[PDB]
């Protein structure tokens, strides 16, 4: 017979218990695989990269998350006295309030999320090296899945969509009248904006991660000008139509689309146009003559160093969609300048397009 | 040790977490049901063959199609279910989370769960889903979702009656072993 004040005491229960464990088991993995696996040979920096993956920036914020839980929690003297919801007022107040504060360094998770992706591939790598199969054995003494590797690095993802949950059910133990409800009701639409933002992030991420990643290597006899396009870092992405191609598309499409991303270092332009992998009666072999003739269409990354922006003026201009991105000339390196006409989908685009790559800019200036 | 990790899937409200917890715990966790189900692990004889058992949850992911299948890699055996008084949730299970657990894991075993046996024959229950025009997904009906998907079995079970649970997870095993 438990009474909605005795379920509310539980669910803030769950979400303090439950944190105190999951800033522990980062901790646990932090300490028990990925430090000792630096201090060793059974991994490239590249697959320890894989693994790590702003872990560290991870651990630091969510702790920071954690302490403003303790705190909320301790607004009154003891929960297991108050008889009524309505007693906790003040501890709602403070734990909606920690997750508007963090809803956006939570958005850090896309960064996990996106490298997770090359986990797997990583970790099936002790399948073969019996020496490294042997260290992570070693380190799960237990001989539990539990407490596999592979248990840990799922772990973040899996927490934060575990916050909307509980959210909605303290939500469900508040009167609908209340302003505890109300509140709650921001708290939920934001976390969910949140796992909806993680997403969506993933979804480009599947899209474009392979040319974020060769714009990122590749770069140009530059020694890593950018050497980071995370989809922590990405401010707007936009489709945008690009009125000046070079001649050759030019030439056989009358205005070429383009993907724009805006990332806090970096301004990218990708081509897309995708029309392979469909319709089933179809023959290509060698035979086809036709079809197939390179993999990859267009790719561009201009640094926030060399980004220069200027929206086209217009005869009807606050109507106009279109602006151009400028990767400035390069004396030394010998780089000339390049030049980007884009036409947003619509003024609105333009706005939030040049709003997003001044932000940058903006910035930049700052740190330098 | 031999580890068999075990993924239980489909659409939310179906039960996935009570399930996991009230078999685990070997106990109905009662008026309040956690909403966390951190990732289980235990030693586990079927058949006279001994495994470590690991089962993950998946609740707050099924409605995120880019997160959901990050979990989905070197899986062992997953656990579609569905709400045995939920006729959308088990038009999701060929709708939605066969195809994709199918497309992620192409040899994986797939044990098709049914859950809340206990509300199915429930006066009130009964009575909701007739109101909205609907009636609960009967044995038959369950089997023949696991036939079309192809599923190694096509079990029910209630967290609340505790019935049906162990046998879930000793089929999972049996389907890897």
């Amino acid at each position: 017979q438990l009474s909605d004040a005795d379920k509310l005491r539980k669910v803030i229960c769950e979400l303090l218990e439950t944190e105190r464990t999951y800033v522990k088991d980062l901790n646990c993995l932090m300490e028990r695989y990925l430090k000792p696996l630096q201090k060793e040979t059974f991994l490239t920096q590249d697959e320890l990269d894989v693994l790590f993956g702003n872990l560290t920036e991870m651990v630091e914020f969510q702790v920071e998350f954690l302490k403003t839980l303790e705190d909320g929690v301790r607004l009154v003297p003891d929960l297991e006295k108050l008889e009524k919801v309505d007693q906790f007022k003040k501890v709602l107040f403070s734990l909606g309030g920690s997750f508007l504060y963090y809803a956006d360094r939570f958005k850090l998770y896309s960064a996990f999320c996106a490298s997770h992706t090359k986990v797997p591939k990583v970790l099936v790598k002790a399948k073969t090296d019996t020496a490294f199969k042997a260290f992570l054995d070693a380190q799960n003494p237990r001989q539990q899945h539990s407490s596999t590797l592979e248990s840990y690095l799922i772990k973040p993802i899996q927490r934060v969509l575990k916050y909307p949950l509980l959210l909605r059910e303290l939500f469900a133990l508040t009167d609908a009248e209340s302003e505890e409800h109300y509140h709650l009701d921001v708290a939920i639409k934001t976390m969910n904006k949140v796992a909806s933002h993680i997403n969506e992030m993933q979804k480009i991420h599947e899209e474009f991660g392979a040319v974020f990643d060769q714009l990122i290597a590749e770069q140009t006899g530059e020694k890593k000008e950018v050497a980071d396009l995370s989809m922590g870092d990405l401010l707007l992405h936009t489709s945008v139509i690009w009125l000046n191609p070079p001649a050759s598309l030019g030439k056989w499409k009358k205005e070429p689309e383009l993907a724009a991303f805006v990332f806090k270092t970096a301004v990218v332009l990708v081509y897309k146009d995708g029309s392979k992998q469909k319709k089933k009666l179809v023959g290509s072999h060698r035979l086809s003559i036709y079809e197939e003739w390179d993999p990859f269409r267009f790719r561009h990354m201009i640094p926030t160093e060399a980004l220069q922006v200027r929206a086209l003026p217009s005869a009807d201009a606050e109507a106009n969609a279109v602006c151009e991105i400028v990767h400035v000339k390069s004396e030394s390196e010998g780089r000339p300048e390049r030049v980007f006409h884009l036409c947003c989908s619509s003024p609105e685009s333009r706005k939030d397009f040049l709003k997003s790559v001044h932000s940058i800019l903006r910035d930049k200036h700052r740190r330098q | 040790m031999q580890a068999i990790k075990c993924v239980v899937v489909g659409d939310g409200a179906v039960g996935k977490t009570c399930l996991l917890i009230s078999y685990t715990t070997n106990a109905f966790p009662g008026e309040y049901i956690p909403t966390v189900f951190d990732n289980y692990s235990a030693n586990v004889m079927v058949d006279g063959k001994p495994v470590n058992l690991g089962l993950w949850d998946t609740a707050g992911q099924e409605d995120y199609d880019r997160l959901r299948p990050l979990s989905y890699p070197q899986t062992d055996v997953f656990l579609i279910c569905f709400s045995l008084v939920s006729p959308a949730s088990f038009e999701n299970v060929r709708a939605k989370w066969y195809p994709e657990v199918r497309h992620h894991c192409p040899n994986t075993p797939i044990i098709l769960v049914g859950t809340k046996l206990d509300l199915r024959d429930d006066k009130d229950t009964i009575e909701k889903l007739k109101e909205k025009k609907l009636t609960p997904i009967t044995y038959p009906q369950g089997l023949a979702m696991a036939k079309e998907i192809g599923a190694v079995k096509y079990l029910e079970c209630s967290a609340l009656t505790q019935r049906g649970l162990k046998t879930v997870f000793d089929e999972a095993i049996r389907a890897v072993l």
